RNA sequence: CUGUUGCUUAUAGACGAUGGCAUCAGAAAUCGGUGUUGUAAGCUUUAGAGUUUCUUAAUCAAUACUCUCGGGUAUUGAAUG
RNA sequence: GUCAUCUAAUUAGUGACGCGCAUGAAUGGAUCACCGUGAUUCCCACUGUCCCUAUCUGCAAUCUAGUGAAACCACAGUCAA
RNA sequence: UGAAACUGUCCUUAGUGCAGAUCUUGGUGGUAGUAGCAAAUACUAAGAAGAGGAAAAAAACAUCUUAGAACUGAAGAGGAGAAAGGUUCCUAAACAACAUUACUUGGAUUAGGGUGAAUCGAUCCUAAAUUACAGAUGGAAAUCCUUAAGAAAAGGAUUGAAAGGGAAUAAGAUUAAUAGUUCUUAAUCAAGAGAAAUGGUAACAUAUCAUGAACUUUAAAAUGGAGUGUGAAAAUCUACGGAAGAGUUCUCUUUUCUUCUUAACAAAAGUAAAUUCCACUGAAAUGAAUCAAUCAGAGAAGUGGAAUUUAUUGGCUUUGUAAGAAAUUCAAUGAAUUGUGGUAUUUUUGCAGUCUUCAUAAAAAUUAAAGGGAAUCUUUUGCUCGUACUAAUAACCGCAACAGGUCUCCAAGAAGCAAAAUCUUUAGUUAAAUAGAAUAACGCAGGUAAGGGAAGUCGGCAACAUAGCUCUGUAAGUUAGCAAGAAAGAGUAGCUCUGGUGAUUAUCGAAUCAGAACUUUAAAGGUUAGGGG
RNA sequence: GAUUCACGCAGUGUUAACGUGCAAAUUACUUGUCAUAUUUGAGUAUAGGGGCGAAAGACUCAUCGAACUAUCUAGUAGCUGG
């Protein structure tokens, strides 16, 4: 009953939305993000995860006034 | 009920003419309660 | 034409069941124009939808066992399936017998027939069980008058 | 389910907002590829995961 | 000529095949013969252990008697007409 | 293993004997009353387990309308020496 | 065929030649119109809509209404919630794709509509636990500490429960869909505005009354479980009297069935059960009492009182709300009725004592009282967020409309010891991975069998057999408690009767036990239901 | 921390069904068990040479005699295939 039986009960949530980084990667019972690593001032960033680096970063988004600054 | 019908049943059926087209027929099956089953020939009423 | 919606309101207008409601067959254009609560109760009023009556359920014979049941006439050996304490149970017999005896002896007393130190006396044997009903113990009652006197 | 907070109720209703298709006028558009939305889901199918 | 098709066809049969009849065909009732079970439903029917109400007549009553060797079934893979 | 006993018949079971390959005392020795979906043997009863197979029902399998996969596949597919 | 770039020679250069790597990616065959589309008892006739039952039976036909026949059987295939889902909810148009045939159906396509709160919850408090400034530790990231280390916080910071604690709302009606949320009627709560009381012997009592600060204490919020007795309400059953409607009726049946109801909040005609206290009196010849207990000169029993509890005021009947509502009929909006009981069963909710622990079975917000004596009726407002729907043999988790899994509330009749098996009423559904014909083998599921009875087999595996209740009877062994339902034997049906067990003072009522004639197909066995030594 | 039945639950047997299944462990009967060492929801705590374990190397998201995921990493191969 490891299998088919035992996924019954997978009623309770165990990450919820983030509300730095917006995914489902807060964890309830730690109070931290997986992600984006909330609660800590610094963005959680890993030179082994080179693929999530390129996923959110400076330029992934609107860059609403850097735009402005750099081109000025 | 559905496991159990009538031993021997009497029916008249009735050839008349189809209401719509009156070049074909249709039957109407009919049920006529009797008594008893002794004595009944197929009758033409 | 599907009826879906009118069964449905009409049940809920009705206060029953789907299985109660009565759509007329003959009439199928007229309720189908009705989709809406106002127009199903105004086709109630005119007889076009009706409430079924409950099916009917008689207590006839269950009427007529009791009364043969009174008579003992079903109570045999051979129709009993529980021990005879699941039927009769002993303990609420010993309490009713309990209340009986001391009633009476209540009743002797606060009368005067007894006093305070013979009915203090019948108290524990009725307590223990000496006495089989109600006639056993106020034959023994009047026995003890009877010796008391003499 | 039937309790939710304020800004979770949000995002479920912009979910809602975000399921449906291309508006017809935008088909007839002069060089016009995007004829179906292709993030469309569907209750059954696929969980949005939030 | 032969095959399909029909008898919701059999002496045959998983399907094909096989066998029979095809307007003097076929099918169906009813009906008699032949079997199975055990004596139908009714009643102002005679036995009924007892009981009740009238005042001694009703009524209730497991079962049981006569009608009743009754009633019911019987090709569906039974036999006649 | 040897002697009894169980059976017509006992590498099985039980009771005894014990120079015991290599039993034995909190690595616990001996002892069993209740208890056990625990291991073993024997009686009574019952029976298709069997002598020895017959037969009944439902769902399939068979044929048809609609619908419709997979494993596998060098090429393939009659024998003797 | 194709419609815009390309070729030959010489040098140079290289991502330069494929049949294999269980090679990578993409496409496609035979198998093959084959295996299958067989758990959840089941569908039929008439009519409507539709292109969509035609036809030499092409034997089958999706949806909707009616009728027949049925199943889930009230611990449900019913009516609702928590989590999870997220628009699946309602309606209309439409059927290309999807629900192993089809679909006019759909939890599927398209377009609209839909979630209303001072009183329900979140918000408030704290539990296990959790996390900050300063401090301490560390090379570092960071770790420890949660009131101890602090010039921080009368006393100790943040978070932590939609099942713990918690100010206050109900009945009827309404929508295609929301309703303790809208409407009508009727209420409640919080925050505001306009030298200081009597009575009773006492327990204690008085439509606000009748002053009561700092400070301190007490109580509540706030406490296991079992078992027995019982108060009250509801459901079922039943007694008397009916009113209205319905079913049966050539055989009877003064007959069988349905309705006869009432909220929150308050009032006080009448009247209960249990417990604890108060006054008088002083118990032995000891008494009082329970199903059991248990109690008394630190005062029993008696008599008279006081208090609290009994799902809001004050428990039940009753009253206001309130009959004007709602239910059952009748007429064509208007008319009628809406008594009184039970020494019966179950459920719910309280109460009283008893048993048990090497188990003693939360805290705070918040409220009231006390000791002390410092000081001298009307009206306004009640903000933020959730609220639709499923809650499962189709809306959640398993790749899916998966025979798996997932916490709860309400709960009718028969029969019975029983919430068992079996049948039914209210409600739900007749579809839930397609059918029709034939009735071969071999199968899966359920069975029976002459005579013999384990000879079958590793092995009584499988199946058969015993099975309820009453009475009699019951061994060796034993830790003396058990073995023991040992083993073993007998009885049991239907009908007509008889007797025992009570209450009120002749009337009334309960299922339980015992016995006797008679009859037959000789009686637990439909279902449920120990094989023994 | 007595004997049993029921709602439930488990998994003793058939070594039955199924075994390209209803199901990546389920179904039917049989059996056992069915309140105190009981069953169960939510919250909470324990994390990789670590946890948790009435102890089977069992369980730690179908992964356990050392999880999952990414980097070192195109790890090395006297061996196999092309």
């Amino acid at each position: 009953t490891k299998g088919t039986s035992c996924r019954g009960t997978r009623h309770n949530k165990t990450h919820i939305l983030c509300k730095r980084c917006g995914k489902r990667s807060w964890h309830l019972q730690k109070q931290r993000c997986a992600s984006c690593g909330y609660p800590d001032a610094k963005m959680r960033q890993y030179a082994w995860g080179y693929k999530a680096l390129r996923r959110r970063t400076q330029g992934t988004g609107r860059m609403r006034h850097l735009k402005i600054a750099l081109k000025r | 009920g559905i496991r159990s019908v009538a031993d021997r049943i009497r029916v008249r059926m009735a050839r008349l003419p189809i209401e719509g087209e009156e070049g074909k027929f249709y039957t109407l099956v009919s049920y006529v309660p009797v008594a008893s089953f002794k004595g009944l020939v197929t009758k033409t009423v | 034409v599907s009826l879906k919606l009118q069964k449905r309101l009409a049940a809920s207008v009705l206060k029953c069941g789907n299985r109660k409601v009565w759509l007329d067959p003959n009439e199928t254009p007229e309720i189908s124009l009705a989709n809406s609560r106002k127009a199903i109760r105004k086709l109630i009023k005119d007889r076009l939808i009706i409430k079924k009556p409950a099916a009917m359920h008689s207590r006839a014979r269950v009427v007529e066992r009791k009364q043969a049941k009174i008579l003992g006439r079903h109570t045999g050996h051979g129709k009993r399936k529980g021990t005879k304490n699941a039927r009769t149970p002993q303990k609420t017999l010993w309490i009713i017998r309990m209340r009986v005896l001391r009633r009476l002896l209540l009743k002797y007393r606060t009368t005067g027939k007894i006093d305070k130190h013979m009915y203090h006396d019948f108290y524990l044997k009725v307590k223990g069980n000496q006495y089989k009903n109600k006639k056993a113990l106020m034959e023994s009652i009047f026995k003890a008058l009877e010796e008391k006197k003499l | 389910t039937g309790h939710k907070g304020f800004s979770y109720k949000l995002k479920l209703g912009k979910k809602i907002h975000q399921n449906r298709g291309v508006p017809q006028w935008f088909r007839m558009k002069t060089g016009n590829t995007i004829n179906y939305n292709f993030k469309r889901r569907h209750w059954n199918r696929r969980k949005m995961g939030m």
